[PDB]
């Protein structure tokens, strides 16, 4: 309680595990990444499918 | 980042002093002397 200002929804939320909130879960998945090599990657192309 | 050779890993956090990679550093501490990682 913040005086009736409602702040629930710019503050994390702890069920998932990635503790971010409504609005930065909808910020990262609008922003497509184009899934470069910062996580590896060579067993992924290591394997022909 | 990748895998550390020569390293240990510690169950502890400090304002780190080489960078590695996403969220780990490294450092020459003292717990004999030796390099370790920690996030
Ligand atoms: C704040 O807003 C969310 C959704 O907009 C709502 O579920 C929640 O009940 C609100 N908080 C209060 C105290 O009413």
């Amino acid at each position: 309680y913040f005086g009736g200002f409602n702040f629930s929804q710019i503050l994390p939320d702890p069920s998932k595990p990635s503790k971010r909130s409504f609005i930065e879960d909808l910020l990262f998945n609008k922003v497509t990444l184009a899934d470069a090599g910062f996580i590896k990657q060579y067993g992924d192309c290591l394997g022909d499918i | 980042a990748g895998c550390l050779i020569g390293a240990e890993y510690v169950n502890n956090s400090y304002e780190c002093d080489i960078p590695i990679g996403a969220g780990i550093c490294a450092s020459y501490q003292t717990q004999s002397q030796s390099i370790i990682a920690y996030t």
